[PDB]
């Protein structure tokens, strides 16, 4: 029984170490600063904006698109199409032309 | 750990069993030694003969 | 079955710490006491010859009673001898069976306490140990020869 109690104490020291470490990890995750920032951004949208973003969230996650990879790739694609294709003078000169 | 609590309790029980059985062995040894003493007294009586 | 919520197992194999304790487990050598007895009885025989008046009869009952006494004493010695032999054989068998049984850890603690693992129990085996019998009754001393023949020699 002496040996048995020693072994039990060792095994439960290991289990307590693991459980405490992961409980601390969860406490870090509850609430993680990234988690808090993402929640703040999510709740920062207005009514219609948050509704539309939630609908697009459903769309992307149905496609699996809702990830940093796809979102960032779309960002970079639009950035490449905008910066390379450099964009009242036109409208006013057109009006002068027409008159 | 809840299990370990009964482990400690019945470990104390085991130690008590050890102590009691050792004491019983000692007492039976004492009684047997007293029987031996009686046998030695009878030895001495025989020499008187 | 009522499992052991009492973690003390019903039976456990030989723990080495008590393996040492088990080495000290033995019947005490009482043969010295028996030799003292046998010497005293031989002296009793010699003095019984020395004192008893050859003209007086009535020693047959003395010799018969001491004959029965010495047979009883030799029987006791033999019982102790067979007890020691049974202790030796029991110890050998218990060690072999216990070592054949898994040693004790927390897992085997639960198995042994719940009856999943069963090992020889020296208390149980000692109960199952053969009862001390007269093993080589010490009758070969000159003591029983005279205690047997002396009634007739007195006649």
């Amino acid at each position: 029984m002496n040996d048995v109690i020693g072994f039990f104490n060792e095994r439960e020291a290991d289990l307590k170490s693991q459980y405490e470490d992961k409980k601390k990890f969860v406490k870090e995750m509850r609430d993680t600063p990234e988690f808090q920032s993402w929640m703040r951004e999510i709740r920062s949208y207005d009514q219609d904006t948050k509704e539309k973003l939630n609908k697009v969230a459903e769309k992307y996650e149905e496609e699996g698109n809702f990830n940093l990879s796809f979102v960032q790739d779309v960002l970079d694609k639009l950035e490449s199409e905008i910066a390379m294709v450099n964009h009242e003078s036109a409208v006013t000169i057109l009006d002068q032309v027409t008159a | 750990l809840k299990d370990k609590k009964p482990f400690a309790n019945t470990k104390k029980t085991l130690e008590n069993q050890v102590e009691e059985l050792t004491e019983k062995c000692s007492l039976k040894t004492d009684e047997f030694l007293k029987a031996k003493e009686k046998i030695n007294e009878i030895f001495e009586k025989l020499n008187t003969i | 079955g009522a499992l052991n919520d009492n973690p003390i197992p019903k039976s456990v194999p030989l723990h080495p710490k008590s393996g040492k304790y088990f080495h000290n487990l033995h019947a005490r050598d009482l043969s010295n006491i028996y030799q003292q007895c046998y010497k005293q009885i031989d002296e009793t025989i010699n003095q019984l010859v020395d004192s008893t008046s050859p003209s007086t009869i009535g020693i047959e009952e003395q010799v018969a009673d001491i004959t029965s006494t010495y047979k009883l004493l030799s029987t006791y010695e033999s019982e102790s001898n067979s007890f020691d032999e049974h202790i030796k054989d029991l110890k050998k068998n218990f060690k072999q069976s216990s070592d054949a049984c898994p040693q004790i850890d927390l897992s085997t603690w639960d198995k042994y306490r719940t009856g999943e693992l069963t090992a020889p129990k020296l208390s149980e085996l000692y109960l199952n140990m053969p009862t001390p019998e007269p093993a080589t009754m010490v009758n070969n001393t000159d003591t029983l020869k005279i205690l047997k023949v002396l009634p007739y020699i007195w006649n």
